[PDB]
């Protein structure tokens, strides 16, 4: 009976529904946006930017991981260009163990080498290149009290009131060191005086602005990468696994097909133990399949935005709301996740997203023109994405205390929608 | 007063901006900014504050300024 | 089975219905407006200006009250600021029983200086500060007919013809003296002649024009005030109480919080006689807890308007429509009142919010820009505030006589509404 079926389903979007407040017990502050994709794959927030060649490269997932969400490195280069991407945002946060230093045997040029090479302000000076033994330390605010000269930096650099710290004293005490002290390095040194790393104003300046950065559990940043089905794409997770990507995520216009079931897994019987988001799918029997093919998270997303060139080309699509909840309900039922990609183009839409279903949203075109955003060329500056992602944290975060929601979980499960008509607008 | 403050000028301050131990950053920032740098700390020197020490403070009080480790010059020092 | 439900709801908005005509026997002239908030506050109209820091200080309080309407004192100052505020409206209409009076020793410029200080036209001339015994009166159209002069005013005053009226005399009676005698000054004596007050052709104007005005059993002007949930909310609520403000609005964002429900309890146990207004709220259940806390009155209103902030930042809000029918439904099974409070645009919008259920509309933006709006700071000038007001119970009379609601009760509980589709607009 598919002839009288044909026209029996009805769609939601973003703009059909809002979400209905209830007795709240909790603050947008207090909320807590953490979400566990799958057992080894957790974020801070619930914000995923779009392995998208105008989206996502290491500057974008670096940014967005140290926010607490993830970075899809997109596909769009060579397998060797991509497990760089992946390696450079797993390096990023080393914690300096090896810290540049140099000797008073050295002229000053020597030192402004250094600053000006790495946009470094500070320069520890021991003793020597063995017995790495702290003397002193220069700096620029130390070069602007010199007319150009190469005299010995020992009797130009900072040597009677110098002030370190021991291996293993924490950040604050870091903080309050420079805070009383008045100054903007802290180089770390062990028994015997060794230079062994170095702590600076900006190193805790960053730890204040990013505390719930998303890592793995050796501490490095999580990262993700996007896999098509195509004839080389076994080499190429071969090699993102080789960078220690944390999930793979296997990207496709139309998920609900063969060709990827097969692709989920034929990885899933290589990796067993590795995490596999495939997508894009709007249904709960495609949901369905790609969970039975092997993929720990469901992507979903087939036309989304009123007039998205899916719609407008093909005829295709599925109203967000509706995938979203459809998607959910199956997956559910497997004890697996959504993410829910597409037309969120407010921080509503996020709360919506979410509450029907959705464990995190992928965002693209929000963060396409943003700073970390890759290249300098047609999109409007937006600024840095800590700008956006700040708001639509916001909103989410002040959606749910509307809802009563204290984390994401009561969110989904719990929070009602009202259906509008959209007359007034 | 105005042609006095010009003839006056480029002599290398017998009258500077001054402030007490009782008074809070926050007046130290605002008369800064209406462009001078420092602000030695009533009526019969304690301290000094600057706009680098304005970096690690939070408006909080002056008094913990740079009050120990004071240089100060007699007056007839050279510019030398 | 809360996953089923959370799409089963429907909202409507002002722009989804329309108001039936029934068979009617009352002109919009004749349609009672009053409505009965609780047994010691009723308005005259059912409109109420915002506690928002751009629309309602003493000034517009003063003119929403003079209307038959009601003005909520905003909550963005200090304590003592916001006491006299209230004070200051609780003070307006004295009655002037003091009367600013001279003797004919004192010059000419003496009047003048009166007269250009306080923006009064006449000062009546008593005998001796002691016995005050009214001897002549001078005014401006007096001061023309001198070259700039400090001879006594004794020689410069009206005396011969001069025209009282004794203590007690109607407004009326005071009318059609200064309407046959040509002036505009009726000084009121006592059986000695002495000077005990004064009634001029503007006080009797005002009373014209303000007829409706809403006052407290004792004369005074009726005023209320915001309130929040902070620490100091209790010594703010104590403050009001000592200048007779009429009603405290505890107003919140989300009012169906426990913190909220316990600052409503806590107010009601300590001043048990006291008028508290709660929101805001948009739902029935909602509307019951702020009741059962001891709320005599609750507002309603979370997310109304179609693009509003709550809407496009958190996802959250109720059609108001929907929103105050839900909420006047479980307030009437305890026999208290609603305040609807939102996008009311037109003065349609009122007819339909107080059919649905609402006793009084809250209006903030419509009167924001106007002359008894706070600040001449970017809001467009709108006028004086009876201009806005007159033209929204205009609307208001002739929907109820369309509806043939003879007062605000018929309205509420049997005006039909018809269903509509938005399609010619
Ligand atoms: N060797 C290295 N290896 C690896 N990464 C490195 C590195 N050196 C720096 N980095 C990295 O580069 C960045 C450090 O520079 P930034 O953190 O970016 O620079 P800044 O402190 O904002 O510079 P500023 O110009 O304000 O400081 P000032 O000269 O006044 O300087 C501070 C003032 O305090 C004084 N001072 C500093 N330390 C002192 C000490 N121990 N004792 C006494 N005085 C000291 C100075 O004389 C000066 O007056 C971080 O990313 C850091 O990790
Ligand atoms: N009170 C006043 N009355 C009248 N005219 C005034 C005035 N103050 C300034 N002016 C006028 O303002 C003009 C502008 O010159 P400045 O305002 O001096 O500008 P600058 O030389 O470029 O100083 P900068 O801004 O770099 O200082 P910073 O805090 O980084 O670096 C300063 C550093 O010095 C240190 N410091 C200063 N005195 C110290 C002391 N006694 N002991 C220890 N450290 C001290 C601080 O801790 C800080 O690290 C002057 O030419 C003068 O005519
Ligand atoms: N002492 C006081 N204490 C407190 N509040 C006070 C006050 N005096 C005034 N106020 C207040 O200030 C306002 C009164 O002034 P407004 O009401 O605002 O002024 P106006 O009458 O419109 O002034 P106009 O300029 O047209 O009148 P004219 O000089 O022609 O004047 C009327 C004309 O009629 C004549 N006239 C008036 N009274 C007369 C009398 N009893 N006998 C004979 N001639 C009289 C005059 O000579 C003149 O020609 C009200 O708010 C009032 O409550
Ligand atoms: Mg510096
Ligand atoms: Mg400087
Ligand atoms: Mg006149």
């Amino acid at each position: 009976h598919h002839w009288e079926s044909k026209f029996s389903k009805e769609g939601l979007t973003f703009d059909d529904v809002l979400l209905v407040p209830a007795k709240s017990e909790v603050l947008p502050r207090d909320v807590d946006l953490s979400v566990e994709l799958t057992k080894t794959l957790k974020l801070n927030i619930p914000v995923i930017s779009a392995g998208m060649d105008t989206v996502t490269e290491s500057a974008m997932a670096i940014a967005m991981a140290r926010q607490g969400g993830l970075g899809i490195i997109h596909k769009n280069m060579s397998i060797e260009q991509q497990a760089e991407q992946v390696d450079k945002v797993k390096r990023s946060e080393r914690g300096i163990t090896n810290p540049f230093f140099l000797t008073p045997d050295h002229q000053v040029f020597d030192a402004e080498h250094l600053m000006g090479k790495y946009r470094i302000s500070g320069v520890p000076i021991v003793n020597n290149e063995e017995d790495q033994k702290l003397v002193g330390i220069i700096t620029n605010r130390d070069l602007r009290f010199i007319a150009d000269y190469s005299m010995k930096i020992s009797d130009v650099m900072t040597k009677e009131e110098l002030v370190t710290a021991s291996v293993g004293t924490t950040l604050d005490e870091a903080e309050k060191i420079l805070q009383k002290h008045k100054i903007e390095k802290l180089p770390l040194v062990d028994d015997q005086n060794k230079l062994k790393g170095l702590i600076t104003i900006k190193d805790i300046e960053k730890v204040i602005e990013f505390p719930n950065s998303s890592k793995d559990i050796h501490g490095r940043l999580i990262v993700g990468a996007a896999v098509g089905v195509t004839g080389d794409t076994m080499t190429r997770v071969k090699k993102l696994v080789e960078a220690n990507v944390d999930v793979i995520v296997i990207d496709t216009a139309h998920g609900h097909s063969q060709g990827v079931l097969n692709t989920v897994t034929k990885i899933r019987e290589t990796y067993p133990e590795l995490n596999i988001i495939a997508g894009n799918v709007a249904t709960a029997e495609a949901t369905r399949a790609l969970i039975e093919a092997g993929a720990d998270v469901v992507k979903v997303g087939i036309g989304p935005g009123s007039i998205c060139t899916t719609r407008v080309v093909a005829g295709v699509g599925v109203p967000q709301i509706t995938a979203i909840y459809d998607c959910a309900t199956e997956a559910r039922k497997h004890g697996k996740t959504i993410i829910a990609d597409g037309g969120i183009k407010f921080s509503g839409d996020i709360t919506k997203a979410l509450a029907a279903g959705g464990h995190a949203v992928m965002l693209g075109s929000l963060l396409a023109g943003t700073s970390e955003s890759p290249g300098a060329a047609a999109a409007p500056y937006k600024g840095p994405v800590e700008e956006t992602v700040y708001q639509l944290v916001g909103g989410l975060r002040s959606g749910m205390g509307y809802c009563g929601s204290k984390d994401l979980r009561a969110l989904r499960e719990e929070a009602q929608f009202i259906r509008m008509t959209g007359a007034a607008a | 007063e105005q042609v006095d403050k010009v003839k006056r000028s480029e002599r290398g301050i017998t009258n500077p901006f001054f402030l007490t131990p009782d008074h809070q950053v926050f007046d130290a920032e605002h008369l800064m900014g209406k462009r001078i740098s420092g602000v030695p700390i009533e009526e019969d020197l304690v301290g000094i504050i600057t706009n680098r020490d304005l970096r690690f403070i939070s408006m909080k009080i002056s008094d913990v300024m740079t009050k120990e480790e004071l240089v100060t010059a007699s007056v007839g020092t050279t510019l030398d």
